[PDB]
């Protein structure tokens, strides 16, 4: 149901062209250009990108992959839209990277200058298959239930109890 | 110049003086807790005290009936004072009426008052209390006191 | 009308290195449009000016005037922001840096004095502007020893020239 | 020679306190859940071997730094200044508290202790000053005190009230530095290549290594001064407000050794007393104590 | 009478700015041991008023349902009562009130 809306699309060779979108999406973050992250990362995705990292620089690099990049699972679409198919594609990713995240002051609030250290991530890719002009885009993340806990930050926070009015008791 | 002189000038006179008291001690018998500025929480603090002296003649002196008809203007709270009041402050001779500062009045930033008849029905005020004889200073002063006494 | 205050807290400075000191938090907030007096407004302001936030809250809570309310809503706004935008890590080591009152704009009414005349009343608003640092609050500068006037008069003796000649 | 002696001190501490931080990973997140009166149900999420008693305070207000003195661990005294280890339940205690018995108690254990501090570099380096303990003493009795060996020469020797007002001001000038109270608990056996100079320090070493099941012994560092204690202290010097060392007593069965117990009176800064009564319990203080 | 000249700004810059017209600073703050909120010394917890004024005013309105109209004072004594208690023998004979929630820890 891919292939007979484009024709010459190939699950062997994919792996690497979601592997480099990938690379490039995270680069645009680093130097914070959102005009090529807009033709490579769908509506969907970006404002998750994209809301915690203005007013802070990033320092985003990619190690070398571990694992090579795989295909898990393609789904299509049935028509919930007029004039709307997409397609759904999921790749595994296991590599180690770098990252750093300053604060708007430039004190180093999370990660580690240059030690790389091993990830896994699940990356699902959207097109629209009826647009002639549709691409191939990182849509979602998935995050594992079972997935380790992401490596502690750098400050210590204070959680504020129940604030009580008067006619209150703590329990 | 006015030295010496006792009562603070109130109303519009000193007709209005005495009825605004009369009032707030209305209110204070029947209630028996009531905010309110605090010079004139003050200045009805004493009536207050003095209206619990007639009250302990009894419903018998026809002196002490005539009084508490002026000062309470319900006419059902002189039998509370009666038979209420002045056989709850048996035992002390005087200081029935407690009075506090409170937080300052929103609209108008005065200076509050409550005052309330001791050993009321209602919740206790938060009240002033002087820290506990386990602390520092009081621990060397009783060992001062112990001093003393132990000397004889 | 100018809304300079509020874009100081959208500047971005680049990531230090590791040797060099650690640069303060740094919050620019402020308060439009108060109905109240500007110059009555200074007065809360230069209180408040150079001491710790929780002494500030806290000379600010048993104070009477109007507002003294508003002030205290603003440095709780502020001190909220600090702790969950402004990465600070701890809400009580912050002190005020500047505390400025502003002219805000006014309306015209008219007042109806006796025979005919009258007068041209004025609706008074007013800004507040406050500035937080992280950190403690600095040592008051000590007051001038004798022996540091002393010092400079000396100073000031040895700094004369003989004069209109060579 | 002692001026070299005590840097060296501060050297073998240093390299301690490093090594006890090395072998923390990174930082591990602990959950600390306050358990006051006041504000509760507060859970501050603080680094496993560097936050303090004092970070969870300045998160709260000033008011808790202002006026905390100590920290209960799952209901045990802790030093506001002393790192944690685990997630535990924490909660403040203050002079004007109903029950201040640990509070005092640490109050004067850290009295004595810069008493100590001010006696030991106070005489001259041809005369021989050995520092031997500080006694527990409740603190209903007169005052605080602290036991010192002086040299064969001073033997005659009796302090004068001169010289009262000349340790009154010396230990005056540590307050005014307002040092903080470090602490460091270890293994015995680092503590005694700390001290192993004064014999009288190495048996109470050993005293407090035997009776504690695990070898663990605290020793608290006012800025270059550190002395072994038996429990926790105050945070910094300037919680003293008042400090007079009143007397010196020569106890009685010291024929093989003179013994000196140096006594002096202290309050706290939030306990002030008028200038009155602060002189009667001078007057108090001038008694020997047992 | 009239200003004679404008005064300016330093003149009226030293009349403002003088000690004796700025805001002093209160010595008398502190901390409320019961609560943890801040009050003045010599005035009672604002924060802890309230709630016993709070309490207090609940209580005068079940007075209201159970006596029932003005003039009606009671000519007895009066005790307040939560759920899950009795009166005692010397509470006999005196007026009742009562309540639907439990009794608060600092009213005792
Ligand atoms: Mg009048
Ligand atoms: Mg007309
Ligand atoms: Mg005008
Ligand atoms: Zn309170």
């Amino acid at each position: 149901r891919i292939k007979d809306y484009d024709a010459n699309f190939k699950i062997k060779d994919f792996p690497e062209k979601a592997k480099d979108i990938f690379i490039e999406a995270h680069l645009c973050l680093n130097n914070s250009d959102h005009d090529r992250l807009h033709t490579l990362v769908t509506e969907h995705c970006f404002p998750d990108m994209t809301w915690d990292i203005k007013y802070k620089t990033v320092r985003w690099s990619f190690v070398e992959s571990l694992e090579p990049s795989h295909v898990v699972q393609v789904r299509c679409s049935s028509m919930m839209n007029q004039g709307n198919v997409y397609g759904q594609i999921t790749v595994r990713m296991h590599t180690r990277q770098t990252l750093a995240i300053y604060d708007r002051f430039g004190r180093l609030m999370y990660g580690q200058e240059d030690v790389p250290k091993d990830v896994l991530e699940y990356v699902v890719f959207e097109k629209q298959l009826t647009n002639p002009y549709g691409s191939w885009r990182m849509h979602t993340k998935i995050v594992p239930p079972w997935a380790p806990p992401k490596q502690p930050i750098l400050k210590t926070v204070m959680i504020p109890g129940p604030q009580l009015k008067p006619e209150e008791e703590y329990e | 110049i006015s030295h010496g002189r006792v009562f603070r000038r109130m109303g519009l006179g000193p007709e209005s003086r005495i009825h605004l008291l009369r009032n707030l001690l209305t209110g204070l018998v029947r209630h028996e807790r009531i905010e309110a500025p605090w010079a004139r929480v003050d200045e009805m603090r004493g009536y207050a005290e003095k209206l619990i002296d007639y009250g302990k003649l009894g419903d018998t002196n026809e002196r002490a009936m005539r009084m508490a008809d002026f000062w309470l203007t319900e006419k059902d709270l002189i039998p509370k004072l009666f038979q209420v009041l002045a056989p709850r402050y048996k035992d002390q001779t005087g200081g029935y009426t407690r009075m506090l500062q409170i937080p300052n009045r929103s609209l108008d930033r005065a200076k509050m008052a409550v005052i309330e008849y001791k050993g009321n029905c209602l919740p206790p005020l938060p009240l002033p209390r002087r820290d506990s004889h386990l602390t520092l200073l009081n621990q060397l002063l009783q060992g001062l006191r112990q001093d003393l006494r132990q000397s004889q | 009308i100018s809304r300079k205050w509020e874009k100081k807290n959208k500047i971005v400075y680049p990531p230090q290195l590791p040797g060099e000191p650690r640069r303060p938090a740094e919050i620019y907030h402020c308060r439009r449009q108060i109905k109240y007096s500007k110059d009555k407004m200074w007065y809360l302001a230069k209180l408040i000016r150079g001491m710790s936030i929780d002494q500030a809250l806290a000379q600010l809570e048993f104070n009477d005037k109007k507002g003294a309310k508003i002030i205290k809503e603003v440095l709780l706004e502020a001190q909220d922001m600090a702790v969950r935008d402004h990465n600070v890590e701890f809400r009580s080591n912050l002190y005020i840096a500047e505390s400025t009152s502003g002219r805000g704009q006014c309306l015209k009414r008219i007042r109806y004095h006796g025979r005919g005349r009258f007068g041209i009343m004025e609706k008074v608003y007013c800004h507040y502007f406050v500035k937080l640092v992280e950190g403690p609050p600095p040592p008051p500068e000590p007051p001038k020893t004798a022996v540091a006037h002393a010092k400079e008069y000396i100073q000031q003796l040895r700094s004369r020239t003989i004069v209109h000649t060579l | 020679s002692p001026t070299e002696l005590t840097e060296m001190r501060n050297d073998l501490f240093n390299k301690e306190k490093a090594r006890q931080l090395s072998l923390t990973p990174r930082t591990e997140k602990i959950e600390v859940k306050h358990v006051g009166k006041t504000d509760p149900g507060t859970v501050f999420v603080m680094n496993k071997n560097i936050s303090t008693p004092y970070s969870c305070a300045m998160h709260l207000s000033e008011w808790y730094c202002r006026k905390s003195i100590l920290a209960l661990v799952d209901g045990q005294p802790w030093d506001m200044y002393k790192p944690l280890t685990k997630s535990c339940e924490i909660k403040f205690l203050t002079f004007k508290d109903c029950d201040p018995g640990e509070v005092n108690k640490a109050y004067w254990r850290s009295c004595a202790m810069m008493m100590g501090c001010v006696i030991e570099r106070a005489f001259k380096d041809e005369y021989m000053v050995n520092l031997v303990r500080a006694p527990e003493v409740p603190v209903i009795s007169g005052a605080f005190c602290y036991d010192v060996v002086l040299d064969s020469k001073l033997d005659e020797w009796m302090p004068t009230k001169e010289n009262l007002r000349s340790f009154t001001k010396d230990a005056h000038a540590l307050i005014y530095k307002d040092l903080p109270f470090e602490t460091l608990e270890v293994e015995a056996k680092v503590a005694l290549e700390i001290f192993q100079h004064s014999k009288y320090k190495v048996d109470f070493i050993e005293e407090k290594a035997s009776q504690n099941p695990e070898r663990i012994v605290k020793l608290h560092r006012i800025g270059d001064f550190i002395d072994v204690s038996e429990g926790p202290l105050i945070p910094r010097t300037s919680i003293c407000f008042q400090y007079e060392v009143s007397a010196v007593h020569n106890l009685q069965p010291t024929q093989p050794s003179l013994i000196r117990r140096f006594q002096g009176v202290s309050l706290p800064v939030h306990l002030r007393a008028h200038f009155t009564i602060w002189d009667k319990l001078l007057e108090r203080s001038r008694k020997m104590v047992t | 009478a009239a200003p004679k000249n404008r005064r300016t700004i330093e003149v009226n810059r030293c009349r403002r700015r003088n000690p004796q017209k700025l805001i002093k600073v209160k010595n008398n703050i502190d901390v409320c041991p019961e609560c943890g909120h801040l009050k003045q010394k010599h005035v009672l917890c604002a924060y802890c008023y309230e709630k016993v004024c709070k309490e207090t005013a609940e209580i005068r309105r079940q007075i209201g349902k159970q006596e029932g109209g003005p003039f009606k004072a009671p000519t007895i004594e009066t005790v307040v009562l939560y759920t899950g208690e009795t009166p005692s023998e010397q509470d006999q004979g005196k007026r009742i009130i009562e309540r639907d929630r439990k009794r608060p820890s600092w009213f005792t």
